[PDB]
């Protein structure tokens, strides 16, 4: 029994040990009246903008779309204290840990960054933070690894499996099966049990709910549509869930393409993965013919979630939002363009909504269209990544 | 099928419990784990506890995390396991066998379909460790148009509501838990409660068999003293299998002597 739907149609549920069926009803009935109290309300809102520096600004970009019909907005997630917008969620869950009166943090993380957030609102907030990451992922992340230690957190490698952000999650799960009582189950993305899809989606909704306002002052009318890159799919969910009901507005997920659709070499499981049950969910994933599951590729490492949030796959079946890929060429080439024409560094997963939104403008140059992408991260981390690729060109 | 109800019967007749291993198929390789299972069963195993090979085993602890891995180190698949499975039955009529599963490997190509796969080789009971009660109702239909037992879980701290829901959707038997956590015999559970034994008899709950940290004789003669009707061991067992890698005949001698004394314990 819970309070809250834990479907979106045919996709979510509560797939866990019996054993962490308690952990996730007590982290519902504390995230509903979480949701009532006016002083969690106030506290959240407090942190969010003297601490994370909300408000982000929505940034007109007018040399990308010269000579074109296209009018393009970022919502500058890539601002936010962080440097993304995990930020947001990290500090609603942090709060609801206290409000459980637990002491102890876990998350997962597979490039970093989820981990590098919640390190950083544990050692705000006083919790002891430990993070489990897959044993390649450390090796490849040492910048991340670092940050998470300088900030207090533990770092546990974990050595199982393919030995990165499955494995990962798997283990997170594991600990909490045994320290629910004390510790709280930091999930980094709108996926995973019930709730955490519904906690992640309304503690990043605030992106939405500005870009609306934003918009409405600087345009006098709602976005044609918005357009958000989908790992996990927590940015979007976020950047989505306001304008849901606006039938008006196009909701555009973009997933990673990696090397292409066809090569099998991507992380696109939405669109062309198969429905299974992981991680706590019914949601499409990446999994071979027998049901293993199996990683996402992309040359963004942010995206290697190998499934999706359920409330992504939802919107999807009834029309509501549409779903496209863009490949690592793609990607890099938004990124350039970003970098030379508006003097900003975007994280190269959301160099991949910002790809297809100027695929958008290019097929079609002379449509009118009002356009938001949300820029969910900064790029300051890829500038290797990016620099390697060109110099082997 | 009745094994459950009948090794119960035959057991309850001799006032004896059941002693209960878990091995991951094709843990080392398939002909060797075929080995080891003939061996536990000559040893005195009453029924089976098998896993199926999986990626993400969420609910188990390293031992066996390693033995999935060894198993797909081997080229394991499930329709290998279930060519095993159909084996195993073929020498072995009568001793209950239940598979330790992960629901995508269930629901994958069909929750019909996997069950009625199952029937066919004469599996006798499923257990599927991610799949609480509260999302259970497909697996158990299915499970049960195929004459197949659904076994559920029981905490330690289960409330009634819990009881007797586990109760009345579970046969063959029902899975106590020794405590949280996840698989593995570093971690030594509890002595169950009086209260949760009774109260699963109390609602004629399937027999009870306590499993998660049993790693030695005294623990199996304090779950049948308990009122559970045996235990279950299994990373205790992989160790012996992990231990003995490179000796194989060595393995099926510490497999026998160790499997042995478990039973040995259940007696009356
Ligand atoms: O002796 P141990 O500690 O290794 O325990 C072995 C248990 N093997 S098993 O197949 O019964 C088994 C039973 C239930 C499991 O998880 C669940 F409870 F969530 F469903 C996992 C394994
Ligand atoms: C982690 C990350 C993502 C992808 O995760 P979602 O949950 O899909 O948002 C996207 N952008 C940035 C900058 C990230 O750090
Ligand atoms: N791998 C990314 C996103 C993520 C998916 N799941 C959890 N986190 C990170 O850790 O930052
Ligand atoms: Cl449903
Ligand atoms: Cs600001
Ligand atoms: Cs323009
Ligand atoms: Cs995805
Ligand atoms: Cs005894």
């Amino acid at each position: 029994t819970t309070l809250l739907n834990p479907y979106f149609g045919e996709f979510g549920g509560m797939y866990v040990p019996q054993i962490l069926m308690p952990a996730l009803n007590q982290l519902e009935e504390a995230f509903v009246s979480a949701q009532k109290d006016p002083e969690f309300q106030a506290q959240f809102a407090d942190l969010l903008k003297n601490y994370a520096g909300r408000p982000t600004a929505l940034t007109k970009c007018q040399n990308i779309t010269a000579g074109t019909r296209t009018t393009l907005y970022l919502k500058r997630e890539d601002l936010l204290h962080g440097g993304a917008h995990k930020t947001n969620q990290v500090l609603g869950q942090a709060l609801l840990a206290k409000r459980m009166g637990k002491s102890e943090i876990i998350a997962e993380t597979g490039a970093g960054q989820h981990g590098v957030a919640s390190a950083l609102a544990s050692a705000l907030l006083g919790l002891k933070c430990r993070i489990y990451m897959g044993a390649k992922d450390v090796e490849r992340q040492s910048p991340n690894v670092f940050r998470m230690r300088l900030m207090g957190a533990e770092v546990i490698p974990v050595h199982s499996g393919s030995a990165t952000l499955k494995d990962a999650c798997n283990e997170a799960l594991r600990d909490w099966s045994g320290s629910y009582e004390t510790a709280h189950y930091m999930l980094g993305t709108a996926a995973g049990p019930h709730p955490y899809p519904t906690i992640v989606r309304e503690f990043q909704r605030m992106i939405g709910e500005e870009t609306k306002a934003q918009i409405l002052d600087k345009e006098g009318r709602l976005p044609d549509a918005v357009i958000a890159c989908v790992g996990g799919g927590s940015n979007a969910i976020g950047m989505f869930a306001d304008f849901i009901n606006d039938t008006s507005v196009g909701l555009i997920g973009v997933e990673p393409g990696g090397h292409g659709i066809e090569t099998g070499e991507h992380g696109a499981p939405l669109k062309h993965g198969r429905v299974g049950i992981y991680f706590g969910m019914k949601a499409p994933m990446m999994q071979t013919a027998d049901g293993q599951i199996e990683e996402s590729y992309s040359i963004s490492a942010g995206l290697d979630f190998p499934s999706v949030g359920p409330q992504h796959a939802y919107l999807n079946s009834i029309g509501r939002a549409d779903y496209v890929s863009i490949t690592d060429d793609e990607a890099l080439e938004a990124f350039k363009t970003l970098c030379r024409h508006e003097g900003i560094i975007p994280a190269l997963e959301s160099s991949h909504a910002l790809a297809h939104a100027l695929k958008m403008m290019r097929e079609q140059p002379e449509k009118e269209q009002l356009l938001v992408v949300n820029l969910s991260g900064r790029g300051d981390k890829d500038i290797f990544t990016v620099h390697d690729i060109l110099k082997a060109r | 099928m009745e094994r459950y109800e009948n090794l119960f019967a035959q057991l309850n007749d001799r006032r004896e419990g059941a002693f209960v291993p878990f091995v991951t198929l094709g843990d080392p390789g398939i002909e060797q784990s075929l080995k080891i299972i003939d061996t536990l069963i000559d040893a005195g195993a009453d029924a089976l506890e098998l896993g199926v090979p999986f990626s993400d085993p969420l609910a188990d602890g390293p031992t066996i995390q390693n033995a999935n891995l060894r198993a797909f180190a081997a080229g394991v698949t499930p329709a290998q396991c279930f060519e095993m499975l159909a084996l195993i039955r073929e020498k072995h009529p009568t001793i209950p066998i239940g598979l330790l599963m992960y629901a995508n490997l269930v629901f994958n190509n069909g929750i019909d379909a996997f069950y009625a796969r199952c029937e066919q080789v004469g599996v006798d009971s499923v257990l599927v460790a991610d799949v609480p009660v509260e999302e259970s109702a497909p697996f158990r239909q299915a499970a049960l148009r195929h004459n197949i037992a659904p076994i559920f879980i029981c905490p330690p701290n289960a409330d009634d509501d819990l009881l007797r829901q586990v109760a009345s959707y579970g046969r063959g038997y029902t899975y106590l838990l020794s405590r949280s956590g996840v698989t593995g015999a570093e971690n030594r559970g509890a002595l169950p409660l009086h209260h949760l034994i009774e109260k699963l008899k109390e609602y004629h709950a399937a027999p009870a068999l306590q499993g998660f940290g049993i790693s030695s004789p005294e623990q199996v003669s304090a779950a049948v003293r308990a009122g559970a009707a045996g235990a279950i061991s299994g990373s205790a067992i992989v160790k012996i299998i992990e231990k003995n890698l490179a000796s194989p005949k060595q393995m099926l001698a510490e497999l026998r002597s160790f499997v042995s004394a478990m039973k040995a314990a259940s007696r009356a």
